[PDB]
């Protein structure tokens, strides 16, 4: 009977652990966004440098 | 200030106290709490009594 509320505690902590897991997913997705943004800008940089090389050449 | 359910049970035929020899009836009325401070001071108190 009291195990009902002990299981309520376990439900609360399981919901919290789901939040931690989804927040680790948020961390990883932030890292993926960092990768994608960095590769995007460095690709623009590389294209620009190549274009200046060709113009000056 | 603790507010968690009570695991209740009773001991019959109370075997004598291990160190003295008192055949006195016993029981358990147990509760669990999260606070670490409680785990210090509550247990200090129970050791006291």
């Amino acid at each position: 009977s009291q195990t009902q509320g002990i299981q309520q505690l376990l439900q609360a902590e399981k919901r919290a652990a789901e939040k931690v897991a989804d927040a680790r997913k948020r961390k990883a997705r932030r890292l993926k966004q960092a990768k994608e943004e960095a590769q995007m800008e460095v690709e623009q940089y590389r294209r620009e440098r190549e274009q200046e090389f060709q113009s000056k050449q | 200030r603790g507010n968690v359910f009570l695991r209740q049970a009773e001991i019959e035929n109370p075997l004598e106290d291990p160190v003295t020899g008192d055949y006195v009836h016993k029981s358990v009325f147990i509760i669990f709490f999260q606070g670490d401070q409680l785990k210090n001071r509550v247990k200090k108190i129970c050791e006291g009594f």
